[PDB]
């Protein structure tokens, strides 16, 4: 049906956008702007999770629009574990990149032995790992099942079916939205009072109108995690509480929920790539 | 004070050396290049076997 | 090959010493200490060859504070290898506004300062450098202005002969030498016997230029 | 007043002795022979490793050892070959402008701010490099410095004199006074009886290393002289100033053979370097690359574009295979 291409498109777009932005920072950042700097390390990894992330989509746009799976068993443990571990990869990458920008402005002394390219490689590393925590059990439950004459790939609790599926998105709920959030704008938060009080942003007109970019910067960031993610996390815990009408708005509403949390696949390189001071250079010289 | 007699006896010095002709400094500077151009690494790339990097 | 292979078992051993050291020298906080002859760079090492590095650790920061006072060669030549350097501190010394150079007696020795301080603060390699500029001396100053007006270092100084009003205007006319005000800040302080505040003005002076540069490695700035 | 009246008139002589000598220019000679067409010399190697500006590189005679000199305190020596670290030299003074690879190859030596040449011992007995020699003495900064031997080690410094030294006694045997600015740069004649260095009054001296005098002194840059390289055959030199030219001089006809200049080319020249055969001079820019030169028809040749950062030294191989560029972006990289 045209909602179907409708929506079929609006995931392929989303898919497009991330893999295409994603791609391209990983690009810069391998031959141009160097993994040498924390932040360049925590770039590529947000953006390696990112990409990950949106490359599940096509998978899941294909899943919708014919009404099935027809990947197979093994990719589908593939792709809901790459799903579940790039979000919270990618989640935990912003979380790290909150907490890297706040020592660097909140504890600069201690930031110098903290924030050294070999931290960020270990820290990016314990991300992935610390994310295996959901990918692995994810993986293992990810089985494909027939339902209706129709393959359905999702993921298969142990008895009770309500107690582990509702932990599933509990755990998702606090540790890829709540946590998350409350790391990045108290992090954040913390950072711009420290700025306000800082001698090269403060004291003159242009000096402000640095510090005016600088505190946009991470309201947009944290803007645009809380307007991607929480529609949907907040859809997931309406859905596990009440029963939805299944509806031609209930279904959009969701797909676009979905949609928007997979858009901070899209945005998270124009965020903390696009608009860096540092790539801003790196990428006037790509060429294409 | 001292400093500008030696000036002198420096520059007498560099006065009186047996000066060349620059057609000569010249032809001898080509010549050298042609003898030495075969074995010249940099102007002629050698076969790629043979270069150690 | 085990000849081949321990080369680059070597090779990857100094090359882990190489980062160790690198971590150890990039926490480190470098400052370049200038300023004229008997501008008090000699007492502010106290208050904390070729070149003179000192180290100080102050609130579990260190400090390498290199003064090269003793390379009378061209600077131009050598200055470039301070790029890259934390901050410049900059030593004036407030009672140089009465005096003159000992060997030109032309040019005033505080006018000297400005030169120097003018040269170094618009310099290039100083571009993004921020300056700790410490006006040394303010006591002797002050004893000064009381029977010495500041109109004989400043001509069109139009301020009362008090060591408020004095020594702000000397302030202001470094902090006004700075052409790029908004890419570079100076942290002027006058410096003062009591302990833990000269250093003290050093370290937040350098905690913000270090919050400054790690706003530029985070890509923020 | 009769001595300055004099040395203008000596000066005035030896402007007028050149002039006679200047017959022909080496362009006019130079003209009907082939140019070099085109040389694309391609990165073969980059020395990854120093963390800070490199100022110094010195390839070893071996054309496989590299002595690269960094801000970051470090003397690493390179294999060129495999890329590998032979040594990793931790520098007392972080403030260093030259180093050397002693022709031998046991030792190394590093200077810089601390107006000191500190002699490194490779082939140690206990396998670990060890100082074995300060040569103090030089009042300015040390800014180039070359073995003629294991005992021997010419320098040149900031404060307008170099020196000639006995390794073993640590003492300058020979001083080398006349020029008024500082001395950038240090070029020994292949036969290591003279050396021309390069000073910030914008000129060339040549030296006489054991009559420990001054036998010429050349002139023609409009600034500062910031590399200093001898021709292979010893009978020129080529010159590289802060005023963005190079020039080759003759010795024998102790006047300037050829400009090396572009119009694109305004930032000045940090090192310059002669291939084997002389034929191409390669010169170190501030604007991050160096450009090849014919240096018979004063003609850029290529240009080795793989520095990000102003390349701050230049090094041929004895054997002519490669040269390697160090740049303040703190990677050598070695061409073919
Ligand atoms: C790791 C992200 C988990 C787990 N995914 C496994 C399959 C899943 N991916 C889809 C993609 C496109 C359409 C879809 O359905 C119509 C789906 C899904 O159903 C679902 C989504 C979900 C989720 C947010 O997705 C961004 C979330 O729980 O947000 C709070
Ligand atoms: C593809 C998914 C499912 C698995 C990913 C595995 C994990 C371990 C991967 C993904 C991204 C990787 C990182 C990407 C980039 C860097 C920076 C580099 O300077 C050190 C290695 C380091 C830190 C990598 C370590 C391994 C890594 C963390
Ligand atoms: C960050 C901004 C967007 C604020 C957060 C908006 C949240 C609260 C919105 C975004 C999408 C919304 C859902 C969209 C569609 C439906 C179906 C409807 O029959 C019941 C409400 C329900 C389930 C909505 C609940 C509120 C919701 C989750």
């Amino acid at each position: 049906l045209a909602l179907a291409i409708a929506i079929t498109a609006l995931y392929s777009i989303v898919c497009v956008v991330g893999l295409f932005g994603n791609f391209l920072v990983m690009y810069v950042i391998v031959r141009y702007t160097k993994m040498k700097t924390a932040t360049n390390i925590y770039i590529f990894n947000l953006a390696l999770a990112d990409a990950l992330a949106t490359s599940t989509l096509p998978f899941q746009s294909v899943n919708y629009l014919m009404g099935t799976w027809p990947f197979g068993n093994i990719l589908c443990k593939i792709v809901i574990s790459i799903d579940y571990y790039n979000m919270f990869t990618s989640i935990f990458t912003l979380c790290t990149m909150s907490v890297d920008r706040y020592i660097a402005v909140c504890h600069p002394v201690k930031a110098l032995d903290f924030r050294t390219p070999r931290n960020a490689k270990i820290v990016n590393v314990c991300n992935w790992i610390l994310s295996s925590a959901i990918g692995l059990p994810v993986m293992f439950m990810a089985t494909t099942k027939y339902r209706q004459g129709s393959i359905d790939c999702t993921l298969t609790f142990s008895h009770p079916t309500w107690y582990w599926e509702n932990l599933l998105k509990i755990c998702v709920f606090i540790f890829a939205f709540i946590m998350p959030v409350l790391i990045i704008t108290v992090c954040y938060g913390l950072m711009i009072l420290r700025l306000k009080s800082v001698r090269m942003l403060s004291g003159s007109k242009e000096k402000d109108r640095n510090l005016r970019r600088i505190t946009r910067m991470v309201l947009v960031v944290v803007a645009v995690f809380i307007v991607c993610w929480t529609p949907i996390h907040i859809y997931v815990i309406i859905k596990a509480l009440i029963t939805i009408p299944e509806t031609t708005f209930q279904t959009v509403s969701w797909h676009f929920c979905i949609a928007l949390g997979y858009t901070n696949s899209c945005l998270n390189p124009v965020l903390y790539a696009f608009l860096d001071e540092n790539f801003k250079r790196c990428f006037r010289e790509f060429c294409i | 004070i001292a400093q500008a007699r030696k000036l002198v006896e420096q520059l007498k010095m560099e006065a009186n050396i047996d000066r060349i002709k620059v057609s000569k400094a010249a032809a001898d500077l080509m010549a050298y290049c042609e003898a030495h151009a075969k074995e010249d690494p940099l102007l002629t790339p050698v076969p790629a076997s043979e270069n150690p990097f | 090959s085990a000849e081949d292979k321990a080369a680059v078992e070597r090779s990857k051993m100094i090359d882990r010493n190489l980062r160790e050291d690198g971590e150890k020298a990039a926490r480190e906080v470098k400052l370049l200490l200038l300023g004229a002859g008997e501008s008090g760079k000699s007492t502010i090492v106290k208050q904390m060859t070729g070149i003179v590095e000192t180290h100080f650790t102050f609130k579990d920061l260190h400090f390498k504070m290199f003064d090269v006072g003793g390379q009378r060669s061209e600077r131009k030549k050598w200055i470039h290898c301070f790029e890259g350097v934390t901050a410049i501190i900059f030593c004036v010394a407030l009672s140089d506004y009465d005096l003159v150079l000992a060997e030109d007696e032309e040019m005033n020795r505080m006018h000297e300062s400005m030169k120097l301080f003018d040269s170094i603060c618009n310099n290039k390699w100083f571009t993004d450098t921020s300056i700790i500029l410490f006006l040394n001396k303010k006591d002797l100053f002050e004893e000064k202005i009381k029977k010495s007006p500041l109109t004989i270092c400043y001509p069109e100084y139009a301020g009362s002969n008090t060591y408020e009003e004095a020594a702000a205007y000397i302030q202001c006319q470094f902090e006004d030498l700075n052409k790029r005000k908004d890419t570079k800040e100076i942290y002027t302080h006058f410096t003062c016997a009591t302990d833990t505040k000269n250093v003290q003005f050093v370290f937040d002076a350098v905690t913000d230029v270090i919050i400054k540069n790690n706003l530029k490695d985070c890509g923020l700035f | 007043d009769q001595l300055r009246q004099e040395a203008e008139q000596l000066k005035n002589q030896i402007r007028d002795a050149r002039k006679a000598c200047a017959d022909a220019t080496l362009s006019q000679i130079t003209n009907n022979i082939d140019p070099v067409g085109r040389i694309q010399m391609r990165t073969r190697r980059t020395l990854r490793g120093h963390l800070a500006k490199i100022y110094a590189m010195h390839w070893g005679t071996d054309s496989r050892l590299l002595v690269s000199a960094s801000q970051d305190g470090k003397l690493i020596i390179w294999d060129s070959y495999t890329t590998n670290k032979v040594h990793a030299i931790p520098l007392r003074s972080s403030w260093v402008m030259t180093c050397a690879y002693a022709p031998s190859g046991n030792y190394v030596a590093c200077g810089g701010l601390d107006n000191i040449c500190s002699i490194y011992n490779l082939k140690t007995r206990e396998g670990n490099v060890r100082v074995s020699r300060e040569l103090a003495g030089h009042t300015g900064y040390l800014s180039c410095c070359r073995f003629l031997d294991d005992n021997q080690i010419v320098t040149s410094s900031g404060d307008t004199t170099c020196a000639l030294w006995d390794i073993e006694t640590g003492q300058q045997t020979t001083t080398f006074t006349g020029h008024t600015g500082d001395v950038m740069s240090l070029s020994l004649a292949p036969d290591t009886r003279l050396f021309v260095s390069g000073a910030c009054d914008a000129s060339a001296k040549l030296w006489d290393v054991r009559e420990g005098m001054c036998r010429q002194t050349f002139t023609g840059h409009e600034s500062d002289i910031n590399a200093i390289c001898f021709f292979p055959n010893g009978n020129a030199f080529a010159t590289g100033s802060d005023d963005a030219t190079c020039r080759l001089f003759d010795l024998r006809a102790d006047q300037e053979l050829m400009t090396y200049s572009h119009d694109n080319i305004i930032c000045g020249i940090t090192s310059v370097s002669f291939s084997k055969s002389g034929r191409l001079l390669l010169a170190g820019y501030d604007d991050f690359n160096c450009n090849v030169w014919d240096a018979l028809k004063a003609d850029r040749a290529g240009v080795l574009a793989g520095h990000d950062n102003r390349v701050s030294c230049l090094g041929v191989t004895d054997d002519g295979m490669a040269v390697a560029t160090g740049s303040w972006d703190s990677f050598l990289k070695i061409w073919n």
